[PDB]
């Protein structure tokens, strides 16, 4: 009756490691093999937590009841030695490091005198430690490449040390502590409102005798003065005296005035250079908060006495044919696939697919024919490209893939450079491995993946053959091309007064018409993805001469070039060589996939080199790492630009380390990274090893969590925490986890932790809850007690982009004067699904708000329970404006969340804070990843219960004033967000490089096309919103204001 | 009106995805041709260039509610199925080469040994010849047991690497075996999806879903 009795047959109802191999936590007490220099194994019992210093004087205690003993040297004479997890021989050199932190993978210790004369050298350790693989693993790849890589790279390592010891200690400190400083001066509308005339109170604080006692100093000085200025107003105050006359004051001032700087309670930051102090971002956080900035007055010479030098040196290691003379077309031999895993049932017949790419294709795609098909696959054709050789551009890649048979379907695909970083056109025999199509992928040949073979031997390993002339073919200088231009242009100019296909050049001359120069401006201003029709192209490419005048226009001319037509690209070289800059924002489209060529994106850099603020590079800096993966080759422009800046300014360093440092895990860059990784960490200076202590603290939380998952999973709460606790006790714990800087900020220390408070949440993944004691000097003015949450399990990288995204639409929307705040909290992923996230204290879930506020017996939850909790919390004046927050915030997040997607959100995972402030966590899948299975959704749905709130108390909500100013705010917003549709569709361009599911191709961008309405009006647009913002919550919305 | 290719962006490449030569048709334009992808900016037009070629004009293949929910649900069975194997793919990837990685430590390891009972036969077949009387059985023995355990120990080492690398061809034969099963549910999942956007086509001319 329920399943009329059908009977499922079938059904029935039955990471990497850690101190050791094969264990991840090594027994409390343990036994270690100690191999001496006389042939001797001593085995030690020795405990998991003891230093070498302890296990090596034990040692030779221990020897001499062996045989052999006068055959030993002093201790002192000897340094450890074993095989590690890396499978390397490492020396153990700071023998202060415990037994369990050696990553030892069998429990052993040889003892030898230093191999090494330079023992400095051999803290190349440091370096692979930080990079997670040994530095030798590099020394040993073949490849000139990477070999000219390194050694090039050098260079720019170089000239970045330089810039920093110009005017030392200053500059240094400048390095360390660069100044966070909000983008522009000018201040918004509705910031200065907040400021009676222009004038902030501030408190300077001092300490004199004996150094315990503390005192203010509360100035009430203007917002744009500067740290020089607000310095002397607090040592005038300092030392007025009734024993000091007027004219002695200034005397004791201008002496005093620059011994010292401005420090930010509570945290390390800085005001180090001649900025207004409403730009410092500390002191426009604190007139948003409504809250009085609490500076110090530090002595230069006790900052200056605590930055170190930087210790830089230098590593131990320090006839041609012109392609377009070879009258021939482009032709491939395949050979051979060696390996292939397919089922002879179920596949009849499978060939190697082809195509020549610069991003798109320049010639008819083709095939072999469908030979050998399964069993033991061969073809050996000769595939014949209609290009010929002189029409190759510099960036051409083939791009193939082995598929099955309309029953078409990839196997196996990999893509090749046809010049290789030497400008060598492709010749010989090469070995191709191929790599797995993705997820999302069902498309045959992807060339927007990886160019380069896999480094993974077992896997389909197509090899193949490349036409041979006699000669290692170049491609031509710029002189050459440069030529070739003129000669082309000058060419053009005595044509037959009539040409058809009149797409083909101007036939206007010097006067083009007037109706055309504003369709071409219409061009211009539609955003990337509003794909661009043949007649646009010609169009544009004819009158690209004029297309000079819009610079903006240069994404759209460049993707309308016959990139198969060297005469085209060569005059479109000249072009961008004295092309005009651009803005930063609209160049960062240039470094995308869609623009692989190296005058293109040579130009976008020198638009960066000059524009691009430390502040606005930083904003960007996921964008900038994430386009490195379609850079053709290791050393590139972009590449020279970014690790300088690194090394330049050490808030960004620090990013740039993590976020190459979490995708090392990736086979797609672990080579390119490690290799720039080791670059950085040569040359960044002193905090290799403040970046080692954070690098350490991980592994052992990852260790930690990773234990947790698996074996002390199926135990209550109370098991795992008591463990945690005990763990957490342990020395090498104690060691590792409490000295350091957050990852999320390391403007933060991290003191002692306070185990109190130190816990596992109770979600599935056994996320830890960490604290520590914030050991700054004036901690009670910021926060005395730090804490953020370490998450083993979930794919942070998501949240991360989305977090940026808001960041960027709050800059967006205040900085045009309309205040929405939202609170994109810290987030950081440092690993495979490992990662950080910033804890918002006094915030609580709507769930949690209603659990707290629900009635005796059961019943339901009332819908006033969150505005009466949020009634108790704020009593008064104090009332109104945290209901002016919550609306100011629940329209940003409303409008941020329907453009972005993000997934449904519900009870538990919207938070309110005591203050008032409304914001989403657990954004989960951005793009409507979910829709797979035109659904213009809204994820935030207002229920009544945020209705009661926004509208001050009342009953139907729908027909406040309060609530048609919350309208206007989203339509406004709505808007604000449309007219920088560029940027967000660019931003998320610029993450295809990272294989997040949600970022696969430009269709998975296309959403935010239909959400902003970019192909309507902007009219239709707000309409558009409307409409949507309406059916979704069933009424309110069409009205207008009455 | 009807027309067939004629429908009148998002929507146009999501019909053009996976099919060369496919085809599909104010202030700004009009009808725009999107021929597989060429945007080309009127039923007397396309007549003409279903039969002849696009060159000489610029110089460089016209394509029940329950159902929906029977298919659906094999589609996103068939899609975990995917994405399950696709991880044991990935996983068993990893471990794999975390056990080569091991092979070469376990050959490191052994090579240190070897080393040590070559090491010690050097100093202690020079320290039997020197004396020899003197701590004779006493000395010589106490020698030997220390031996006795270096080579007994590399063997266990040997074996212990042995063991490791039968798991890695058994872990190989898996992986293997993970990538041809993907291979032959791949073009029946593109059959079952496209099928699937045939039928939800007809009937457009949640629940279920
Ligand atoms: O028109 C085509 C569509 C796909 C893009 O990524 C490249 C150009």
């Amino acid at each position: 009756s329920y399943y009329h009795h059908h009977h499922h047959h079938d059904y029935d109802i039955p990471p990497s490691s850690g101190e050791l191999w094969g264990i991840h936590l090594m027994p409390p007490r343990i036994l270690v093999e100690c191999l001496l220099p006389n042939g001797m194994i001593v085995t030690l019992e020795c405990l998991r937590e003891a230093t070498l210093i302890t296990i090596k004087h034990e040692l030779f205690k221990e020897a001499r009841k062996y045989p052999l003993h006068q055959l030993l040297q002093d201790e002192s004479s000897y340094i450890f030695v074993s095989v590690t997890q890396e499978a390397e021989r490492e020396e153990f050199f700071d023998e202060t490091r415990r037994l369990c932190d050696l990553r030892l993978f069998q429990p052993f210790l040889k003892v030898i005198e230093p191999v090494g004369n330079r023992e400095e050298k051999i803290l190349n350790r440091e370096i692979g430690f930080a990079i997670g693989m040994p530095v030798c693993e590099f020394d040993m790849v073949k490849d000139p490449e990477v070999q000219d890589f390194r050694r090039n790279i050098l260079n720019v390592c170089k000239e970045a040390v330089d810039l920093r010891d110009l005017n030392s200690p200053h500059s240094r400190a400048m390095y360390v502590y660069p100044p966070n400083v909000e983008s522009s001066p000018e201040l918004p509308k509705h910031i200065y409102n907040k400021l009676d005339k222009g004038q902030i109170i501030v408190v300077i604080w001092v300490i004199v005798s004996p150094n315990n006692d503390k005192q203010k100093y509360t100035l009430k000085i203007n917002h744009d003065c500067v740290p020089e200025q607000v310095i002397a107003e607090a040592i005038r105050k300092k030392t007025r005296s009734m024993l000091l006359s007027s004219e002695q004051l200034k005397l004791c001032v201008l002496e005093y005035q620059g011994k010292y700087i401005l420090k930010v309670c509570g945290c390390d930051e800085y005001f180090l250079e001649k900025y207004p102090l409403s730009q410092y971002k500390y002191i426009r956080s604190c007139i948003m908060l409504g809250r009085m900035p609490n500076l110090m007055l530090m002595a230069k010479e006790s900052l200056y006495s605590q930055l170190p030098m930087d210790c830089f040196t230098m590593p131990s290691y320090s006839s041609t044919k012109s392609l377009w003379v070879i009258n021939s077309a482009l032709r491939i031999k395949i050979l051979c696939a060696t390996y292939v895993n397919v089922n002879i049932r179920d596949i009849d017949k499978i060939y190697v697919r082809t195509g020549i790419y610069h991003g798109g294709e320049p010639l008819c795609d083709n095939v072999n024919t469908q030979r050998v098909p399964c069993s033991n696959p061969r073809w050996n054709e000769w595939l014949n490209y209609d290009i010929y050789i002189p029409d190759l551009p510099r960036a051409a890649r083939l791009c193939l893939s082995i598929c099955s048979v309309e029953e078409h379907c990839p196997l196996a695909w990999g893509n090749i450079n046809l010049f290789d970083y030497t400008d060598t056109l492709v010749s010989g025999k090469m070995a191709l491995n191929l790599w797995p199509v993705p997820h999302g992928l069902e498309d045959l040949l992807n060339p927007i993946g990886v160019t380069g073979s896999n480094p993974n031997k077992e896997t389909p390993c197509l090899e193949l053959e490349f036409d041979w002339f006699s000669s290692v073919v170049k491609f031509p200088d710029m002189s050459v091309i440069e030529e070739h231009a003129n000669w082309s242009v000058s060419r053009e100019a005595g044509f037959s007064y009539s040409h058809a296909g009149l797409s083909n050049r101007l036939a206007r001359d010097n006067e083009l018409r007037e109706n055309d120069k504003e369709q071409l401006k219409a061009i211009s201003t539609r955003d990337p993805l509003s794909e661009i029709t043949e007649q646009e192209k010609d169009f544009l490419w004819s009158h690209r001469h004029y297309c000079v005048t819009i610079p903006e226009i240069l994404p759209k001319l460049l993707l309308s070039v016959k990139w198969n037509s060297r005469d085209e690209v060569a005059q479109m070289y000249c072009l961008v060589k004295d092309w005009p800059p651009i803005k930063p924002e609209q160049a960062m489209e240039l470094l995308d996939c869609n623009y692989p060529d190296p005058m293109v994106r040579g130009f976008a850099v020198r638009c960066l080199e000059k524009y691009l603020t430390d502040d606005k590079l930083s904003q960007y800096l996921i964008q900038l790492v994430q386009v490195l993966k379609y850079e053709q080759y290791l050393d590139n422009l972009l590449v020279r630009f970014l690790l300088k800046k690194a090394l330049t300014n050490q808030r960004i360093g620090h990013f740039f380390f993590w976020h190459l440092k979490s995708e090392m895990h990736n086979k797609t860059v672990s080579q390119r990274f490690g290799l720039l990784l080791e670059s950085y960490c040569r040359a960044c200076g002193m905090y290799l090893k403040h970046l080692n202590r954070q690098v350490e603290a991980m592994e052992k939380l990852i260790n930690l969590t990773d234990i947790l998952k698996q074996e002390k999973k199926d135990e209550t709460q109370k098991v795992q925490m008591k463990f945690l606790v005990e763990q957490m006790r342990r020395p090498d714990f104690m060691d590792a986890l409490q000295g350091f800087l957050s990852p999320l900020n390391p403007a933060h220390q991290l003191g002692n932790l306070r185990l109190e408070e130190c816990r596992i949440m109770s979600s599935a993944k056994r996320p830890l809850w960490l604290n520590w004691e914030n050991p700054d000097i004036m901690s009670e003015l910021l926060f005395q007690n730090n804490e953020i949450i370490f998450k083993n399990g979930d794919d942070l990288r998501q949240d991360m982009l989305t977090l940026q995204i808001i960041r960027i639409m709050e800059n967006i929307w205040q900085n045009q004067g309309l205040d929405l705040r939202m609170l994109p909290y810290g987030c950081l992923s440092i690993g495979d699904c490992v990662g950080l996230i910033e804890v918002v204290r006094n915030s609580h879930t709507i769930m949690q708000i209603q659990c707290k506020g629900g009635l005796k017996g059961a019943l339901q939850f009332n819908s006033h329970t969150l505005h009466q909790w949020l009634k108790d919390k704020n009593k008064g004046e104090i009332y109104d404006a945290a209901i002016d927050l919550f609306t100011r915030s629940c329209a940003g997040y409303c409008v941020a969340t329907f453009i972005l997607g993000i997934g449904d959100r519900h009870n538990s995972n919207i938070m309110v804070k005591d203050d008032g402030q409304l914001f989403h966590i657990d954004f989960g899948h951005f793009l409507d990843h979910k829709k797979k299975k035109k659904r213009e959704r809204v994820p935030f749905v207002l229920t009544q219960d945020f209705l009661i709130v926004i509208s001050k108390g009342a009953q139907e909500c729908t027909k406040t004033r309060e609530f048609e100013r919350f309208q206007e705010m989203c339509y406004k917003a709505y808007l604000a967000i449309r007219q920088h549709a560029n940027l967000f569709i660019n931003l998320f361009s610029m993450m295809l490089g990272s294989g997040m599911p949600e970022l696969q191709s430009f269709d998975d961008i296309a959403y935010i096309r239909k959400t902003l309405a970019l192909d309507k009006t902007e009219q239709e647009a707000l309409e558009y919103f409307m409409k949507q913002m309406n059916d979704a919550h069933h009424g309110g919305w069409t009205t207008k204001m009455d | 009106q009807d027309a067939e290719w004629y429908w009148g962006r998002e929507e146009v490449n999501e019909k053009l995805r996976d099919t060369d030569g496919t085809f599909l048709v104010k202030m700004h334009g009009d009808y725009t041709l999107t021929l597989r992808n060429k945007l080309i900016k009127v039923v007397e037009l396309i007549n003409h260039y279903r039969n002849e070629s696009l060159a000489q004009y610029n110089p460089k293949y016209p394509v029940v509610g329950k159902k929906l929910h029977e298919y659906n649900t094999q589609f996103q069975e068939k899609s975990r199925e995917y994405d399950r194997l696709y991880e044991e793919y990935t996983r068993t990837s990893q471990e794999i080469q975390m056990k080569r990685t091991a092979i070469e430590a376990f050959n490191e390891t052994i090579k240190i040994f070897e080393e040590q009972c070559q090491t010690q036969e050097r100093y202690s077949k020079e320290y039997i010849e020197k004396f020899k009387r003197e701590g004779n059985e006493k000395e010589i023995q106490r020698i030997m047991h220390n031996y006795d355990k270096l080579k007994s120990r590399i063997s266990e080492i040997i074996d212990s690497r042995r063991r490791l690398e039968e798991d890695l061809k058994k872990q190989a034969a898996e992986y293997r075996e993970i990538d041809k099963r993907m291979n032959s549910i791949k073009p029946d999942l593109i059959q079952l999806r496209k099928t699937r956007d045939q039928y939800l086509m007809w009937l457009t001319q949640n629940e279920w879903l």
